[PDB]
């Protein structure tokens, strides 16, 4: 019984510009075991409605997940990831870099 | 231009939490076209390309009855593990197990695969003869055993060489302007100012199918390996994938460094320069 | 098409 802590990236779907739709992508990779928490953050606030990928696994078994959502970028919007597993003391946030 | 299908089998235990959740997903390449989950208000076989919609109630039918059949087996076999390892009844514990096959352009089987893990680490798998096991510890000895006399390996051939390679023929055709088109990646090299001294230049590579690709940065011709940064390739969410390599160069020498990209949708292989 | 259940572990 040994664990994997999860890689994490942010990042859209395609280039962002503010004002034009887009999606933002949480895909969290490398761990082990499955029960992860991942949220999708708006200036610290869930994001409610968050579709996810059905959990399938690498060739090194370890499991891999994508958490996206549909939204719209502008300047001052912030978005970030967070990210809980077994592996983890305290919940893990990933900001999205908008250079990247 | 040659193939594969995969299927990915879950299951999970959670002992006060209900009987262990079994999840099965079935891949053509990098293309995911099947779910199952037991956990589901209405546990079924469910679509998840739009190629596999056009099949009919047996087969979905088929899918559904073997994967609920299946949710009790592994079930049956998570407890079996639970006692070959001496394991407490209150852990979680994980059996995953992938299996499918290889063909080539000609739809040839190439080779098949079956190969399963207990809480990540491999435990049993069939060799490539398709008619023998490599069991990893004395648990799996056991599982070698009821296999060897079940006679599973002989089913796993007649399955690898047979309906496996017969369907994934007939999936690539009914979805071939997805499943065998190559999509190649976009491609540019960005600049990031570190210090005054050094910056980074990046190689983006974006919406390629499959997700098989080398990004590699050379300097003078010569490759960059331990210098280079790789992330781990990601889905775009729209079938497509990305990547990206970085290289930390002395500012000034930016055009000593070029970066090479190999992909299958690519006519030829692309040699990208920082252009400022 | 998956392949029909077999023998547990």
């Amino acid at each position: 019984m040994i664990q994997r802590t999860p890689k994490i990236q942010v990042y859209s779907r395609h280039p962002a510009e503010n004002g034009k739709s887009n999606f933002l992508n949480c895909y969290v990779s490398g761990f082990h075991p499955s029960d992860i928490e991942v949220d999708l953050l708006k200036n610290g606030e869930r994001i409610e409605k968050v579709e996810h990928s059905d959990l399938s696994f690498s060739k090194d078994w370890s499991f891999y997940l994508l958490y996206y959502t549909e939204f719209t970028p502008t300047e001052k919007d912030e978005y970030a990831c967070r990210v809980n597993h077994v592996t983890l003391s305290q919940p893990k946030i990933v900001k999205w870099d908008r250079d990247m | 231009g040659s193939h594969s299908m995969r299927y990915f089998y879950t299951a999970m235990s959670r002992p006060g939490r209900g009987e262990p959740r079994f999840i099965a997903v079935g891949y053509v390449d990098d293309t995911q076209f099947v779910r199952f989950d037991s956990d589901a208000a209405s546990p079924r076989m469910a679509p998840r390309a739009p190629w596999i919609e056009q099949e009919g109630p047996e087969y979905w039918d088929r899918e559904t009855q073997i994967s609920k059949t299946n949710t009790q087996t592994y079930r049956e076999s998570l407890r079996n593990l639970r006692g070959y390892y001496n394991q407490s009844e209150a852990g979680s514990h994980t059996l995953q197990r992938m299996y499918g096959c290889d063909v080539g352009p000609d739809g040839r089987l190439l080779r098949g695969h079956d190969q399963s893990a207990y809480d990540g680490k491999d435990y049993i798998a069939l060799n490539e003869d398709l008619s023998s096991w490599t069991a990893a510890d004395t648990a799996a000895q056991i599982t070698q055993r009821k296999w060897e006399a079940a006679r599973e390996a002989e089913q796993w051939r007649a399955y690898l060489e047979g309906l496996c390679v017969e369907w994934l023929r007939r999936y690539l055709e009914n979805g071939k302007e997805t499943l065998q088109r190559a999509d190649p990646p976009k491609t540019h090299v960005t600049h990031h100012p570190i210090s005054d001294h050094e910056a980074t230049l990046r190689c983006w590579a974006l919406g390629f199918y499959p997700a098989e690709i080398t990004l590699t940065w050379q300097r003078d011709g010569e490759d960059q390996t331990q210098d280079t940064e790789l992330v781990e390739t990601r889905p775009a969410g729209d079938r497509t994938f990305q990547k990206w390599a970085a290289v930390v160069v002395p500012s000034g020498e930016e055009q000593r460094y070029t970066c090479h990209v190999q992909h299958e949708g690519l006519p030829k292989p692309l040699t990208l320069r920082w252009e400022p | 098409t998956v392949r029909a259940s077999g023998h547990s572990y």
